[PDB]
């Protein structure tokens, strides 16, 4: 049960520091050196720093001055501190543990970071349903399109849960500081429109939770 | 020490052998290969070159010495289409930009589905008509749009889904972002999905209302 969980990925704007909490369970810790990996949206991995099991920092010259590698061995906790952000430091922050010579055999799922001068702004709902009497054949498909939102990401579902097959959630793409994000399913033309299908759909930031049933023609 | 991936994505049915292969910028006494799937952390897979970390199948090798090294399923499965990184901490640490393994499935041709906004959208007073082109293969594919027949490329957000765990198909959605004042200057709104699959493409639209 060697578990590690990471803590803290927010936004705050270019220039602002912000603190990594990643806790460790299910090995002794203080035997281990830990390390932070960093994984770009484009999914470049990029050594960030490694700290011994005897408190000796490791840095790249990049990283070096503006990140402070760090543990407690009795709470068993790893901290970043990161200062002063670009939109480069803008990723996924993995904590993994390697012994020795050895290469890191363990990786926690990481806390994400985004680093902008965009606003939380909520997300708005429509769903997109095109039949009013034609293509009422073998099967139809049914949406729910989900425009202009910040910070990502945002989490859905069909019917809290029910439809797997089928489905398609498609990842947000940036207009300019508005995050839009599509999503579709399929279903038997014996099953719609008879069963009503509702996307419930959470952003993080702003906490707003509207549902939506896919209306009618 | 760069470390160097090419392909950085590429293809194979399973029961075909696949090659992955490393090389490093200078000279390193060991290479060490994570796993990483959507939505997950890297695993680590091949270590010390050649030791396979515990879980992984025997189709899984890793060989290689100094400056070149790869990576070699025997036996290809559907289980195996993941991002396969190579690493090094000889120096200080560093990663290949991964090669990409997708599943090559026979052709598909996509299930296009065009939908006009919805009565809250109109409202808001900004037209995104959507496109779902879902279901086909190759992932390679251009959609081109006609505002009243005139070939109209501007206000579209196209986004992809990573490869099908079930069909091992990839899918598609279109947005053409206009405004109402633009949504009510215009009649025909068509939907050109075209694919190696035909020479004749697989349109659907509509005539605004009715
Ligand atoms: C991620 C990882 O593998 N991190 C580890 C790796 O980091 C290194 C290795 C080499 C150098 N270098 O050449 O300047 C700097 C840091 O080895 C260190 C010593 O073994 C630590 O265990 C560290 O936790």
């Amino acid at each position: 049960e060697v578990k590690l969980v990471e803590s803290g990925g927010v936004l705050v704007k270019p220039g602002g520091s912000l603190k990594l909490s990643c806790a460790a369970s299910g090995f002794t810790f203080r035997n281990y050196d830990m390390s932070w990996v960093r994984q770009t949206p484009e999914k470049r991995l990029e050594w960030v720093a490694s700290i011994s099991g005897g408190y000796t920092t490791y840095y790249p010259d990049i990283m070096r001055g503006r990140f402070t590698i760090s543990r407690d061995n009795v709470r068993n906790i790893l901290y970043l501190e990161m200062r002063s952000l670009r939109s480069e430091d803008t990723a996924m922050y993995y904590c993994a543990r390697n012994y020795g010579h050895d290469a890191m055999d363990y990786w926690g799922q990481g806390t994400s970071v985004t680093v902008s001068s965009a606003k939380t702004t909520a997300p708005s709902v429509y769903p997109l349903a095109p039949v009013c009497g034609d293509t009422t054949g073998s099967s139809v498909t049914l949406g729910c399109l989900v425009k202009g939102y910040f910070p990502e990401p945002v989490t859905l579902t069909w019917n809290s849960g029910s439809l797997s097959s089928g489905v398609h959630t498609f990842p947000a793409v940036l207009q300019s500081d508005l995050y839009t994000l599509s999503s579709s399913v399929t279903v038997t033309s014996s099953t719609w429109p008879s069963q009503s299908i509702t996307c419930n759909v959470a952003h993080p930031a702003s906490s707003t939770k509207v549902d939506k049933k896919i209306e009618p023609r | 020490i760069v470390l160097t991936q090419s392909p950085a994505i590429m293809s194979a049915s399973p029961g075909e052998k696949v090659t992955l292969t490393c090389s490093a910028s200078s000279g390193i006494g060991f290479i060490h290969w994570y796993q990483q799937k959507p939505g997950t952390s890297p695993k680590r897979w091949i270590y010390d070159t050649s030791i396979l970390a515990s879980g992984v199948p025997a189709r899984f090798s890793g060989s290689g010495s100094e400056t070149s090294y790869s990576l070699t399923i025997t036996i290809m499965e559907a289980e195996d289409a993941a991002t396969y990184y190579c690493h090094q901490r000889s120096s200080y640490p560093t990663f290949g930009g991964g090669t990409k393994l997708e599943i090559k499935r026979a052709d598909a041709a996509p299930t296009v589905s065009i939908f006009p906004p919805s009565s809250e959208q109109l409202t808001s007073g900004g037209a995104s008509v959507v496109c779902f082109l879902n279901n086909f293969y190759p992932k390679d594919i251009n959609v081109k749009w006609k505002i009243d027949g005139s070939e109209r490329q501007n206000g579209v957000l196209n986004s992809w889904t990573d490869q099908d765990s079930k069909d091992s198909t990839y899918s598609m959605s279109s947005t053409l972002t206009l405004t109402k004042d633009e949504y009510e200057r215009h009649n025909s709104y068509t939907c050109e999905a075209t694919h190696k699959t035909s020479t004749s493409p697989i349109v659907k639209s509509f005539n605004r209302n009715e």
